């Protein structure tokens, strides 16, 4: 079975230079092209640039052509893709594929999984779990405002693990700061409350920062 | 991009319309959330292997189609359209489809900026709109006086894979200097679901 | 023989296509021999408007009809189906466009032959849409290279140099030069966007006319003694030697 894994995210300041793996298996790596793609966040997809392992013949999208730097290497079966000096504008998801060349562009048959490059010059920086809270008349709302961290990945749960229904991790935003905020919220019965403590349980791995905050009205 | 309304069983017909049109044939993608996109049609009838019956794709020229007989639910996800036309390079700008469901109602709930927070200088309000229908919802903000526009920040969730419901999350941020001149922090919320706004306020220091 | 009485329209490609008179699910099913192979597929129509295939090289085939029955697009794959060797896209008015492919999917060889008859053979097609090519007409071969700009074909006879340039998208333009500093025999022409005609004008006298069909032949009509109007009618040109003449 073919499978393209490519290496992990990555998280870099503007002017330092990245390499990216591919490592396909599962067919011959030269009778092939193999490629990369870009989406930025939220955006469609981007070829920039793909290869023919057989005889090292590289192509690229005008968009990047001298912006970027393609190999691969046969022993191993991997692919590369490679910046001199990283801008920000690069922060996106790049992805890694096999394409088939109809005449002028390649159709993408097979995919790999990663991969998240963010690039800024922020900082790495601690999440703040701050407490939005309860209550008014009467069927209740409240949550966790994880405000100001970097980098983007978050991971947030209400009562470790158990309360699960109801709860709502909205996706992130950048703040004009370079920092990511978030909002968690759950949604809980009125008669509920002071009968039942809530915490929610937030995890920022970039920092290894583990904070429970309890909500309270 | 564009965005589709449609149920379970309903027949879809997605055009791929090109600018300046020598083609050769087209290619169609399936992308789900946070998900390698799948490769579906190539050279414009394929199947890729793997693929129901039920996906079709057809065109000639410059207009490509790619076409589902009836809706499954594994198959609401965005739709891109690649065509070989010597046009370049990103893709078609994609065509999400989304679940129809019976118009359903935001409950709105707004937090003050907690006391912890204000001790470090910022005041961030938050106005919730949970599990409604459709994913069209304004949110306008009211300091007690005035009517504010570039200070809000929204963010919705992905479908709920149960309900089909959506939430958006507002999100006021100012000074505290600036929250501690006004009283009167109100959240005006307008939707089909709702006969008229509902609007949600608190005073500053009224618990 | 899947069946003589439920079913053979011949047509457009030199082929013919079996439509049945329904299947098992709903899909008229259709079968087609090409070149000692058969090859059976399904369609939701009954006129012949797609055919797998396997040869006994693992390779696969697959004919394509048009929903309209105006083109034929017979493919031939490498054993995984996806890598292509030869495409011919033949056409209703007997025009067709047939093609070669290396290991890299790139396209190898590629001849583009005209409704007329006329054909168009591009030979060792490099990475960079170059090559060698050279025009089969009616009577003479015109010869020449590729560029992906442009398609040049090219006639010299002594110093002048008659260029015929064809556009990537089927328009066509001459170019003539001449290497003479004589103004008695400086051969000059001026080119007619709209009738599609060269004008020689030598010794400031129009000496003949040169004209290039929509249907690629070439005319001669040559003009007065002294360069005013158009004297006898047009002949069309059979072997290349007259051609050197019109420059001669």
């Amino acid at each position: 079975e073919v499978q393209l894994v490519q290496s992990g995210s990555e998280v870099k300041k503007p002017g330092e230079s990245l390499k990216i793996s591919c490592q396909v298996s599962g067919y011959s790596f030269t009778s092939y092209w193999i490629g990369w793609v870009r989406q930025m966040p939220g955006k469609g997809l981007e070829r920039v640039g793909f290869i023919y392992p057989g005889d090292s013949d590289t192509r690229y999208s005008p968009s990047f052509q001298g912006q970027v730097t393609i190999s691969a290497d046969k022993s191993i079966s991997t692919a590369y893709l490679q910046w001199s000096s990283l801008k920000a504008s690069d922060t996106a998801m790049y992805y890694c594929a096999r394409g088939i060349l109809r005449y002028f562009d390649w159709f993408l048959d097979y995919w790999g999984q990663g991969t998240l490059v963010t690039v800024s010059s922020a900082s790495t920086k601690s999440v703040f779990p701050l407490a939005p809270s309860s209550k008014s008349t009467s069927t209740a709302a409240l949550g966790c405002l994880v405000k100001d961290y970097f980098p983007e990945p978050v991971t947030v749960s209400w009562n470790s693990g158990a309360l699960t229904s109801g709860v709502h991790t909205f996706p992130a935003v950048l703040q004009s700061s370079g920092l990511y905020s978030l909002s968690s919220v759950v949604t809980v019965p009125s008669s509920s409350l002071g009968t039942q403590t809530y915490i929610c349980n937030v995890n920022h791995k970039p920092s290894n920062t583990k904070v429970d905050k309890r909500v309270e009205p | 991009p564009s965005s589709l309304s449609a149920s379970v069983g309903d027949r879809v017909t997605i055009t791929c319309r090109a600018s300046q049109g020598i083609s050769s044939g087209s290619a169609w993608y399936q992308q789900k959330p946070g998900k390698a996109p799948k490769l579906l049609i190539y050279d414009v009838s394929s199947l890729e292997s793997g693929v129901p019956s039920r996906f079709s794709g057809s065109g000639s020229g410059t207009e490509f189609t790619l076409t589902i007989s009836s809706l499954q639910p594994e198959d609401f996800a965005t739709y891109y359209c690649q065509q070989f036309n010597s046009y370049l390079l990103t893709f078609g700008g994609g065509t999400k489809v989304e679940i129809k469901r019976t118009v359903a109602a935001p409950s709105v709930f707004i937090f003050p900026p907690s006391d912890e927070q204000l001790k470090s200088g910022t005041a961030s309000v938050v106005c919730l709109l949970n599990n409604f229908y459709p994913r069209e919802a304004k949110v306008q903000w009211k300091v007690d006086n005035a009517l504010q526009s570039g200070n809000s920040q929204e963010s919705v969730t992905e479908q709920d894979s149960k309900d089909s419901t959506y939430s958006l999350s507002s999100t006021l941020t100012l000074s505290k200097a600036d929250y501690e001149k006004h009283k009167v922090y109100a959240c005006e919320v307008t939707h089909q679901g709702l006969s008229s706004p509902v609007t949600k306020s608190f005073n500053r220091g009224e618990c | 023989s899947l069946d003589e009485k439920n079913s053979s329209v011949d047509l457009p490609g030199e082929m013919k296509v079996l439509v049945s008179k329904k299947n098992k699910d709903g899909k008229y099913d259709l079968i087609a021999t090409v070149d000692k192979l058969e090859l059976k597929g399904t369609s939701d129509k009954n006129n012949g408007s797609v055919l797998e295939g396997v040869k006994a090289d693992k390779s696969k085939v697959k004919l394509t009809i048009s929903d309209d029955l105006g083109q034929t697009t017979l493919e031939v794959f490498k054993e995984d189906g996806k890598t292509l060797v030869s495409k011919k896209v033949t056409s209703k008015d007997k025009s067709s466009t047939e093609e070669k492919f290396n290991e890299k999917g790139e396209v190898s060889e590629k001849i583009i032959t005209r409704a007329d008859g006329t054909r168009l053979e591009y030979t060792g097609i490099k990475s960079d849409g170059s090559g060698k090519a050279k025009e089969v007409l009616k009577g003479y071969v015109l010869e020449g290279t590729l560029t992906a700009e442009k398609t040049t074909l090219v006639v010299k006879e002594g110093t002048v140099t008659l260029s015929k340039n064809i556009s990537k998208s089927g328009e066509v333009s001459v170019e003539l030069n001449d290497t003479d500093s004589s103004a008695a025999t400086k051969k000059t022409a001026a080119w007619n966007s709209g009738t599609s005609t060269l004008t020689i004008t030598v010794n400031s006298k129009k000496t003949k006319d040169l004209v290039f069909t929509k249907e690629n032949t070439i005319t001669v009509q040559q003009y007065d003694s002294n360069g005013t109007k158009l004297e006898g009618s047009a002949v069309e040109i059979t072997k290349l030697d007259e051609i050197k003449n019109a420059l001669k």
